[PDB]
């Protein structure tokens, strides 16, 4: 929804290097951090203790061949990379995957993340 | 109580009859390693039973899991087993699934007799009630605490145990309330297990120079975390040493002439074995005094030598070749430069034990140097056991070094403490600047994340050692409030913690009413408490309870939850 407002708002404003995306990132990257830090603290708080275990469980399907040490991680960097398909907003969503991985204390070139 | 000062000879007179035959051998000493006291009484366990030719077999047990493992594999034959170091404050009948019926023959008359005997042998205070007072399979080497300082505790114990109204309830939850603010209390230590086997030993009359050294070293390696028991048991060591030194005093040294002094050793580090700018320059008091981590104390520590009159090229030189003008002057100099930078506690008395002509050696000296061979002195779950295997390894070097023909090892030793006090200094620099040691309301926290030979502190002895350097500098800070201090250092390897919930101390010299009172270590507590919810696949097996192996990922969560627990 963030990538089809900022496209219809470049193409109001008109009418690779860079394309009509160049700031969706922005509509939802205070959400996603607060969201995101929101998110740890539970995890943190619920990781060890039983009765929670049955939903911070790794599925296991026929390609399953990662470990996952923290699923939190593993969404934020689903997350991330997917944003990351995009060419032109490159360097806009690296800067908030830095961000969201200053939260899990990792380097942002880190081989785990 | 079991056994009293007073009746440690009635313990050895059983062991005798139980397992002195020269037919097998069914003694087994248990003995923890990484203690230099544990090292020290079982060397004397050692040599007093080859004098009655009482066939033994000595093995160094890690963690609690070993002791579990070697107990199941452990033959039904060996009718005699000595726990020395450990296994006073735990249920020993539960841990290693003993019960009485099992192990009692001739109940037949108001005696008892077992076909095996455990005689428990540590100075950790939590002592197990199940154990001093409700078992009689275990005996336990008490010191005189439990006879004097623990009638309430028997009493509510008792009552319990015999009564398996309202008024009944209501005196039974009072008894229970007794039992239970008995427990709840941090593990000190009282006593040391070298100054009690040869308290036996002086029962028995064996009693010679070898003997008291190993007392002294058992003694002294209490000096540095448990000055107090240090100084408790000092004069027993000084008269000791007056009664055994023989009278022809001041006569010629010969190359036979084994000599236990009292002379001053000041509480340097390796004076007698290192420069006398390296004695001051590692030494963990001096440091605390001058705060030599900072840029600033290198240069306090350098005018100091200056206001002494003592050059740095002879303050540099090592300590056979200091000339001996200097080093005739050492006590007169101390005297007059020494209270202008507070370091008047480093004029001490110790004791100093000369082999013919091979050099003095202190027993402060000789302690680190069997320390130093502990520690270094050679997926997850399987290298930890590597480590394991190399750490039981050490302590046979350790026990080596002993020896007085194998002084070419205590040198090794000693070449060993230098290098690892240095590695002390510099994680301590790297920490100190850092700011790494976070302050909190509770305890203050210092995780190590990354750095240089990191891999020294997976070692419990050596993380002791950096935990003692961290406490004694911040024992001198006056702003500094006492307040338990943890310390974790990460292994690459196995992905795992290594968690040291330490104890404040006050600072070193200065006795007061609040010092009288011994500091108690809460962390054993709560880190059961924590573990035995929460699963976080923690491994509590080290006899020193406040110690453990967490797991990365599950580290941040742990101390969460210790945040949140209040036991501490």
């Amino acid at each position: 929804d963030s990538m089809l407002k900022t496209k219809q708002s470049y193409l109001k404003l008109n009418s690779s290097v860079e394309n009509s995306l160049n700031g969706f990132s922005h509509l939802f990257s205070k959400p996603l951090m607060k969201r995101v830090k929101k998110l740890f603290k539970n995890q943190q708080e619920f990781i060890l203790d039983p009765q929670y275990e049955a939903d911070y469980v790794i599925p296991v399907l026929p390609g399953s061949h990662l470990n996952v040490k923290n699923p939190l991680l593993e969404l934020v960097k689903s997350l991330c990379h997917v944003m990351l398909l995009s060419k032109s907003t490159i360097l806009e969503i690296r800067t908030l995957r830095k961000e969201l991985l200053k939260i899990f204390e990792l380097r942002e070139f880190a081989k785990v993340a | 109580m079991y056994y009293g000062i007073s009746q440690f000879s009635e313990a050895y007179n059983k062991i005798l009859r139980n397992s002195s035959s020269h037919s097998s051998c069914q003694l087994v000493i248990f003995v923890s390693c990484l203690n230099i006291d544990a090292l020290c009484a079982t060397k004397m366990l050692s040599l007093l039973f080859k004098k009655q030719l009482v066939q033994s077999q000595i093995v160094p047990i890690f963690g609690y899991s070993e002791l579990r493992r070697h107990y199941s594999q452990l033959d039904d034959n060996i009718n005699s087993l000595l726990l020395v170091g450990f296994g006073g404050v735990i249920d020993l009948e539960a841990f290693l699934e003993i019960d009485p019926q099992e192990y009692v023959i001739d109940t037949d008359s108001g005696e008892q007799s077992f076909r095996r005997d455990i005689y428990v042998l540590d100075a950790h205070r939590p002592w197990n009630l199940d154990n001093i007072f409700g078992s009689q399979i275990i005996q336990c080497f008490d010191d005189g605490t439990v006879d004097d300082t623990l009638g309430e505790q028997k009493e509510a114990y008792y009552k319990l145990l015999e009564l398996d109204r309202k008024q009944r309830k209501k005196q039974i939850h009072e008894y229970e309330g007794v039992l239970e603010e008995y427990y709840s209390q941090g593990t000190t230590v009282v006593n040391s297990i070298s100054a009690q086997i040869y308290s036996l030993l002086s029962a028995i009359g064996e009693t010679n120079l070898s003997n008291l050294w190993l007392n002294i070293l058992g003694t002294t390696s209490l000096d540095i975390a448990y000055a107090q028991v240090y100084n408790r048991l000092y004069p027993l060591l000084q008269d000791e040493v007056k009664r055994l030194t023989p009278s022809s005093r001041n006569s010629v040294k010969t190359p036979d002439t084994l000599t236990l002094n009292i002379q001053p050793d000041y509480y340097l580090f390796l004076l007698r074995h290192s420069s006398l700018y390296d004695s001051f320059y590692y030494s963990n008091y001096v440091n605390a005094k001058l705060s030599l981590w900072n840029e600033n104390g290198k240069k306090r520590l350098h005018k100091m030598f200056a206001r002494m009159g003592i050059p740095l090229s002879t303050a540099q030189e090592t300590w056979l070749y200091m000339d001996h003008s200097i080093k005739r002057e050492l006590g007169i100099i101390f005297d007059k430069n020494l209270d202008r930078y507070g370091l008047q506690d480093i004029i001490r008395d110790g004791f100093v034990r000369t082999l013919g002509y091979r050099g003095s050696i202190s027993a402060s000296e000789f302690v680190e140097a069997l320390t130093a061979l502990l520690e270094v002195g050679n997926n997850s779950a399987q290298k930890l056991t590597n480590l394991r295997k190399r750490w039981v390894s050490n302590f046979w070097l350790s026990w080596d070094a002993l020896d007085d023909r194998k002084v070419e090892l205590l040198n090794r030793g000693i070449q060993l403490a230098q290098d690892l006090q240095r590695a002390i200094f510099n994680t301590g620099v790297a920490i100190l600047e850092k700011k790494l040691i976070k302050h909190l309301r509770i305890y203050r926290l210092c995780v190590l994340q990354d750095g240089p030979d990191l891999d020294l502190y997976r070692n419990p002895l050596t993380l002791l050692r950096l935990g003692n350097w961290l406490i004694e500098c911040c024992a001198e800070s006056e702003d500094k409030q006492l307040l338990p201090m943890v310390l974790a250092s990460i292994d690459e390897n196995t992905d795992t913690y290594l968690v040291a919930g330490l104890t404040p101390r006050y600072p070193r010299g200065l006795d007061t009413i609040h010092t009288k009172k011994p500091i108690l270590n809460n962390f054993s507590m709560a880190f059961q408490q924590i573990t035995a919810e929460t699963d976080a696949k923690v491994r509590i097996d080290n006899f020193e309870s406040s110690i453990i192996e967490i797991r990365r990922e599950d580290l941040s969560p742990f101390l969460e939850k210790l945040t949140l627990s209040g036991l501490l």
